[PDB]
């Protein structure tokens, strides 16, 4: 199969411009569970 | 080696479609957890699409047929 | 009231809207780890075919108890004994994988 | 499909609607064999119909759902062949580029 | 600006196909070699940090000093493709 | 430092405390330092009194009566720092009295059920949410009241409208349609208006006599005078407008609730909505309603004088009623007491919509708690507005004025669905009212403009979402002490003069007299002044009122210098401007930067920690300082002392200075000395040029501290660890980090070292069938263990100052699931000024540094001072803002005086001031050099020369007389630094206040050269030292076609990032040495095919005659 990392996409969202660390935060936290 | 100047769009027979397949989706298997590794004859097939192994280009562009018992409509054509 | 202490999660999709609900899909931010996922087949045939071989030269009652115990289906040790008690199969267990680990 | 945080995994829409439409498919079959009440297989075939039109094109019938949480329409094929990026447009509209900088001037 | 290309714009009927004998001339001018050229006896392109672009800095400028002689010949359909090809690595080696 | 400070107008009374709009009005909003006892109710104590009485009566068995006593907070879990830490939220538990009676005996009181946590607001007027601090703006909209709109559609008669809000209320319209049918229109439903006034009881005899007499329009009322003879019967027909299907046999059902209940209400009994159709029409208006309870047929308070009214319009006049959307006195503003009660209503009949279904499940009498009452609908309904409403974001406190103007900002975009992005033209402009209300300079360039601004220093909010103006009464002709703050709408009501009018203690000097009526610039006389303003900064925010000389500043650009002191970054050598206005050190007094004595009295201990002093009354306080914390958008934020221990203070005096405050001052920036003239195309369009000596002397320093954070979660693979032995790292590159894997503090850490060191199992899972008995066989927890460490992104970090560790055993954290600890890492950085990076003045002159020149090679006067700074003139006649250049010369006096100077908004510096301080300047720059044994130099007679040629001085004179006219003029002789030759004219120099702005040089460069890949799409993106590409889009690739870059276009697209065959290709064909091929096929191209081939359409690519061409490399 394939293998992917979190951390480091998440760390290229937030350079990537897209929004603040604090949405892309929320983000990764409805990632990890609800 | 030979230069492409024109492309056509048709509608595609299903003899077509079967002729640029490379083998049946059998099952609705993708990948099981406990190997993340190819289920029997499933979505992701080795046989069927190419080595996931090294490269990933020969398995993004061969595809896969499906064979319906039924006829179904293209819904673009009706809708 | 509480959440407490003391292989099973649901899929989330790969196109999503992420950021202040724009026209970003989720998978466009994923960069990869690598693309031959080597020491899979090259081990697995090592590690296979170097497992027959101690596992057979030992008592085939020996090996086999935990080969496929802990191997083939499930585990357990309050029911992995075909028919002995609970302190021999833990006794034998261990004095088996003893003299498979380092023959004297 | 992949493998994301160890334990997690993260899937094209497609793949589901793929699995569905083999799922239909094989009960059809296997309700042919097994005896064919005709309003059971009608059933199956409308299901069938209704699981082509999902992996080809949503929202042109109501969408299919993923789970009872993200009930946002699955990508279908027509979905990524127009729209925002699709394969269309994402071309002329511009890409990355790798050998490239800013600065301030 | 660039040396002459007044003088490179009014040799071509076209702009454009100046920008595609100059590409074409820099390709063979580095692939075959880099002793294809047609301008190597005395003053050719140079550098600094010593004096060295006799062998191999900026195949481009090559092309436009080489093109700004009569030396070299352009146009549409002068030789077949195939034989151009077999009898540039034929003549000339470094490979 | 002496100060001298210009002009001199009495104002009267000083700003409102500049936070109160966020302070007071949350303060409102909950009564929590009052007991439950006090009476006033309006905000949360209301929102339980609405919703409370819960009557469930009959539907099969009945009797819930839970109804509402007390409610309290008390204590906050955490303290705020604390908060900060761990990620908490700064709350109070909101926890209030029940009981519950029954249709039979007894009534079970429970007493505290927490039914959700509530925030706070700190004294500075913040909140904190996710462990970061977090602002509230405020909002407008149109007030709720009663309104009459010329026809849109039709050209000659009026409509009215009754509009209510909240939503929870319907709109009406009344539009008299031709031929006189008064219609009214309801949730598009139209009809004669009458339908409804008889179902008010009012017989159509008495709906002509006394109401309609004036008008015969009247006619058009009673025309239906068969459906109106009957008054009950005339409520079930209007029921029948509504078809649902209802039974016509209800009778006061729909009519309950735009009768009484919950649809068109204000706040409160009192003022909430009845002052918005008392002051338009009618007289009083009741009950926050058009209610009857008490005997079952209705009465109106309100249609009888709203149609009244729409007669009083449509002829003659009473006044001459109409009424306009943007004044504001018809426009409300709302502040934050108020949007978190509106959401905590909402909130609380999310609760009231489960007590109902709980009344049914429910058993006989065991009800009184949690089988009624549960936190979810409050505190998720609470937890969304502050998390993520529209109106709730990141806290702009770059400095601390950047804080006070972002608490102190009104937004048009409500979460509501106020005003969207489309609609602009009248929604932004500026209207008379504004005047002493709303800034007309504050709203900020681009889309925003009009939508986002700040309100004037002086404007303050009433009880009631209005802004209201301070003016003071004139008693004929003679000014009083005496202010009044008047509403919008009130203030058109009277004459009102102008600031600058001339007085003799309390008298009008000039008949000639400058005065506003309504909006109209009008020219008076004494006697008929009725009021006068307060001062001339009552006109404009706070920021814009610290723009010295704005009154010779375009209000373009000085939009730009009030937008950028916003943007102004803490300097570690931070300077008070030379020339103030007055308010910057008031604006570091309300901004709670700094720390003043609380009494009289000594100081006993100076710590760079903490300070400690001994007051009067007895008490011995201990102040600690906040010591070197990081803001949110990374500027450092410290305080530093500036007492001694044994020095004597009085009450309000300063004992240690904010993050951006000079000695109680509002320091933004620094005075440097500038010149301003072209140079050798340096400072082109908007350029500058430096002395090394501001590095040198390391004015134009800031310091910056970055926050790195990983987690140590835990996994399928098996828990991860904050550990040193890393495995595939080399001795050198651990050398910095501690034993447990934490990088040292104090080391300097650069691009690609570790910070904290983390290692997780390998991926792919635990192979239970083989490995689980190879974990038995080999010694256990001999598995393999891969590196997954923090490292300095590209950019840069600094040197550790900071570390924090929140570990497992959990001391008081909320741990995510799976979450085993965090570990933070702080770094700093001592920011010099460096070229690239961004200044500007106060009056809105933008410019990035383009060239340090060494101080040798640079302008300098005769003594051999060297200039600061040099700014080209071609900045100033475009961009018409002259205050910079009085600063200057004000500038240019106080440099050789040793004095900074206040020149007050409007009343300000004159040019005889400005001058004779200048010639008190120069026999000082000069009358010393005669004395030292220096005459003039045949280099400033040579400028002397050409100077009277152009008519700088006038000829005859003496050097001395001239070089004393050619100061005056602010102007000085001018050696360029390179060749010791004298500029060939003379050239104006002196002090001006210029500041460094957050656009530094570190956020900005990146360069790509290759690196990570995203997978659905195959172009670039940054990660683990590598940066991403920019982007190219369509309009850059309209501009390669516009050329003949068809190779590099296909680059752009092809082996850029896309086609992976292609760039892997096209990169190792460069470390060949070789040129790049093209394609081959591009991967757009292949793909295009499969994927349309995933539907069934056989597309074919032909050759010139239609052939077969197969793209796909066999």
């Amino acid at each position: 199969m394939r293998t992917v990392s979190v951390e480091a996409i998440v760390e290229a969202l937030v350079a990537e411009g897209a929004l603040r660390p604090e949405e892309i935060a929320d983000f990764v936290e409805r990632i990890t569970t609800l | 080696k030979k230069e492409v100047r024109k492309v056509r769009i048709a509608l595609a027979s299903p003899e077509k479609i079967r002729s640029w397949s490379y083998g049946e989706v059998e099952k609705p298997e993708t990948i099981n957890y406990r190997t993340l590794k190819p289920e029997r004859d499933g979505l992701f097939d080795e046989r069927i699409f190419g080595p996931i192994k090294d490269k990933s280009i020969v398995r993004r562009y061969r595809m896969g047929h499906i064979e319906l018992a039924t006829p179904a409509a293209h819904i673009w054509f009706v809708k | 009231g509480r959440e407490p202490t003391y292989i099973a999660q649901e899929p989330v999709s790969l196109e999503t809207p992420i950021g202040d609900e724009k026209d970003s899909f989720y998978g466009d931010f994923i960069p990869d780890e690598h693309l031959p996922s080597p020491v899979d087949a090259a081990t697995q045939s090592l590690l296979s075919e170097e497992l027959e071989k101690a596992l057979s030269k030992l008592s085939e009652r020996e090996a086999m108890v935990l080969k496929l115990r802990k191997g083939l289906i499930d585990g357990e040790e309050v029911g992995a004994f075909f028919g002995v008690t609970r302190e021999r199969i833990r006794q034998i267990e261990n004095k088996a994988l003893r003299k498979l680990k380092y023959h004297e | 499909m992949v493998q994301v945080d160890g334990g997690r995994f993260a899937t094209s829409d497609l793949n589901d609607l793929y699995r569905r439409l083999i799922n239909r498919n094989n009960r059809l079959k296997k309700l042919l064999a097994q005896g064919a009440p005709e309003i059971i297989i009608r059933n199956e075939k409308r299901m069938l119909q209704e699981a082509v039109d999902a992996l080809l094109d949503n929202g042109r019938r109501g969408a299919p759902v993923t789970n009872p949480g993200s009930d946002r329409p699955l990508r279908s094929l027509t979905d990524i062949l127009s729209g925002k990026q699709g394969r269309f447009r994402q071309n002329l509209l511009g890409k990355r580029v790798d050998y490239s900088g800013r600065s301030v001037i | 600006a660039e040396p002459g290309i007044d003088k490179l714009f009014g040799m071509v009927d076209s702009k454009y196909r100046l920008t595609v004998v100059v590409a074409k001339r820099a390709q063979q001018l580095l692939r075959h070699g880099f002793k294809n050229t047609v301008l190597e006896p005395e003053e050719r392109p140079k550098m600094q940090t010593l004096e060295g672009l006799f062998d191999d800095p900026n195949a481009v400028t090559w092309a436009m000093k080489e093109l700004l002689t009569g030396r070299l010949v352009f146009g549409e359909n002068l030789v077949p493709e195939d034989r151009l090809q077999k009898e540039m690595e034929r003549l000339y080696p470094v490979e | 430092m002496e100060i001298k400070r210009f002009g001199r107008i009495r104002e009267v009374i000083p700003l409102p405390p500049l936070t109160e709009i966020q302070v007071e009005s949350y303060r409102r909003a909950l009564q929590a330092d009052v007991p439950p006892e006090k009476r006033e109710n309006v905000g949360i104590q209301a929102a339980f009194r609405e919703t409370f009485p819960i009557e469930e009566e009959d539907k099969g068995k009945g009797g819930l009566v839970l109804d509402f006593l007390e409610y309290r907070l008390g204590e906050p879990p955490f303290p705020q720092d604390e908060c900060r830490e761990k990620d908490l939220t700064y709350q109070a538990p909101l926890y209030a009295r029940l009981q519950l009676i029954h249709k039979d005996t007894g009534l079970i009181k429970e007493d505290e059920v927490f039914l959700g946590h509530i925030p706070l607001m700190t004294e500075d007027g913040s909140f904190i949410i996710n462990g970061a601090d977090r602002v509230i703006v405020s909002q407008i909209h149109r007030s709720p009241g009663v309104y009459f709109t010329p026809d849109p559609a039709r050209p000659g008669r009026y409509i009215a409208s009754i509009i209510p809000l909240p939503k929870r209320g319907p709109w009406i319209d009344l539009e008299v349609e031709p031929n006189g049918v008064v219609s009214m229109k309801v949730n598009k439903r139209k009809f004669p208006l009458v339908l409804l006034l008889r179902v008010l009881g009012y017989d159509q005899e008495t709906l002509a006599r006394e109401l309609g007499a004036y008008g015969e329009l009247v006619q058009g009322l009673m025309d239906e005078s068969v459906f109106a003879m009957r008054p009950e019967e005339a409520l079930i027909r209007l029921f029948t407008l509504l078809r649902p299907g209802d039974p016509p046999k209800r009778d006061k059902a729909v009519a309950y609730v735009y009768g009484l209940i919950a649809d068109p209400r204000r706040y409160d009994l009192g003022e909430a909505g009845r002052y918005k159709a008392e002051e338009k029409l009618g007289i009083r208006l009741s009950g926050r309603t058009l209610a009857r309870f008490e005997d079952g047929e209705f009465k109106d308070e309100v249609f009888l004088p709203t149609l009244r009214y729409l007669f009083a319009l449509t002829a003659g006049v009473p006044g001459h009623e109409v009424d306009d959307i943007d004044h504001l006195g018809n426009r409300r503003i709302r502040t934050v007491g108020e949007l978190m009660t509106d959401q905590f209503r909402v909130g609380l009949a999310r609760l009231a919509r489960g007590v109902r279904e709980r009344m049914l499940m429910g058993s006989e009498d065991s009800l009184t708690p949690a089988k009624l009452v549960n936190s979810r609908p409050l505190e998720a309904a609470i937890r969304e507005f502050f998390s993520r409403s529209q109106l709730s974001q990141f806290k702009d406190e770059t400095n601390p004025l950047s804080s006070l103007r972002h608490k102190r900002r009104i937004s048009a975009l409500g979460p509501g669905g106020l005003t969207r992005e489309r609609a602009g033209f009248d929604v932004r402009d500026v209207h008379r009212t504004h005047y002493g209300r709303i800034c007309p300079v504050e709203t900020p360039e681009g889309a925003n403009i009009g939508l986002i601004t700040s309100l004037a220093a002086y404007a303050r909010v009433d009880e009631l979402g209005f802004i209201r103006t301070p003016y003071r009464r004139v008693v004929g002709g003679v000014v009083t002490d005496e202010v009044v703050y008047m509403t919008a709408t009130e203030e058109d009501r009277y004459t009102i003069a102008q600031a600058n009018t001339p007085l003799e203690g309390n008298r009008i000097a000039a008949e000639r007299v400058v005065a506003r009526r309504k909006g109209e610039p009008v020219i008076v006389s004494p006697e008929e002044v009725e009021f006068m303003d307060v001062s001339p900064k009552q006109v404009f925010s706070v920021n814009t009122n610290l723009i010295p000389f704005l009154e010779h500043d375009d209000a373009n650009r000085a939009l730009m210098g009030s937008n950028m002191q916003t943007q102004a970054v803490p300097l570690i050598r931070a300077q008070a401007p030379v020339v103030m206005t007055g308010l910057e050190e008031r604006v570091v007094r309300d901004s709670l930067a700094a720390l003043y004595a609380e009494e009289d009295g000594e100081v006993a201990k100076v710590d760079g920690n903490r300070i400690v002093v001994r007051y009067e009354d007895g008490r011995l306080v201990e102040y600690p300082l906040r010591r070197f914390y990081r803001s949110n958008q990374g500027t450092a934020l410290d305080q530093r002392p500036r007492v001694v221990v044994g020095q004597r203070v009085r009450k309000g005096d300063l004992l240690a200075d904010g993050p951006a405050s000079e000695n109680g001052f509002l320091a933004l920036g620094q005075n440097v000395l500038v010149a301003i003239m072209p140079f050798d195309g340096y400072n082109f369009e908007d350029a500058i040029v430096i002395s090394e000596e501001l590095l040198k002397r390391d004015f134009y320093t800031s310091i910056h501290i970055e926050r790195y954070e990983i987690e140590a979660r835990d996994t399928k693979l098996g828990p991860e660890r904050i550990t040193r032995d890393i495995p595939h790292l080399s001795e050198a590159a651990l050398r910095d980090l501690d034993e447990e894997g934490v990088v040292r503090i104090g080391a300097e850490v650069k691009p690609g070292d570790i910070l904290v060191g983390r290692t997780s199992f390998k991926g792919e899972s635990e192979p239970t069938p083989e490995e689980r008995l190879l974990r038995s066989i080999f010694g256990e927890k001999a598995r393999d263990v891969k590196d997954t460490s923090l490292r300095v992104p590209p950019g840069e970090g600094g040197i550790v100052v900071r570390t924090v560790r929140l570990r497992r055993g959990d001391p008081g954290v909320e741990l995510k699931p799976g979450v085993r600890e965090v570990v933070r890492v702080y770094v700093a950085q001592k920011r010099k000024l460096q070229v690239g990076d961004k200044l500007a003045n106060r009056h809105g002159n933008k410019g990035v540094v383009a060239k340090i020149l060494p101080v040798e090679d640079m302008p300098h006067l005769p003594d051999g001072t060297p200039v600061d700074v040099i700014l080209n003139p071609l900045g100033v006649p475009s961009r018409m803002n002259l205050g910079q250049i009085l600063e200057t010369h004000l500038g240019l006096a106080g440099y050789f005086l040793g004095q900074r100077y206040i020149s007050p908004i409007f009343d300000g510096a004159k040019e005889p001031e400005i001058k004779e301080l200048l010639a008190q300047a120069f026999e000082v720059y000069f009358g010393k050099r005669k004395g030292e044994g220096f005459g003039v130099d045949k280099r400033e007679v040579e400028v002397l020369r050409r100077a009277e040629k152009l008519g700088l001085v006038t000829p005859g004179k003496t050097p001395e007389e001239q070089l004393k006219e050619l100061f005056l003029q602010g102007k000085v002789v001018l050696y360029d630094g390179r060749t010791g030759e004298p500029i060939e004219g003379p050239i104006v120099v002196g002090q001006m206040f210029i500041m460094k702005l957050y656009h530094m040089v570190e956020d900005k460069m990146h360069a790509r050269s290759t690196g990570p890949y995203s997978l659905i799409t195959q172009q670039p993106l940054g990660g683990k030292a590598q940066f991403g590409g920019q982007r190219f889009g369509e309009m850059e690739v309209w501009a390669l076609e516009a050329y003949g870059a068809a190779h590099t276009l296909q680059e752009m697209l092809t082996l850029k990032s896309d086609d992976i065959e292609g760039r892997n290709a096209a990169y190792e064909a460069i470390i060949k040495g070789e040129d790049v091929p093209e394609p081959s096929v591009p991967e757009s191209f292949r793909v295009l095919v499969k994927e349309l081939q995933a539907l069934a359409l056989d597309v074919q690519t032909l050759d010139e005659k239609d052939n077969p061409v197969d793209i796909f490399e066999g």
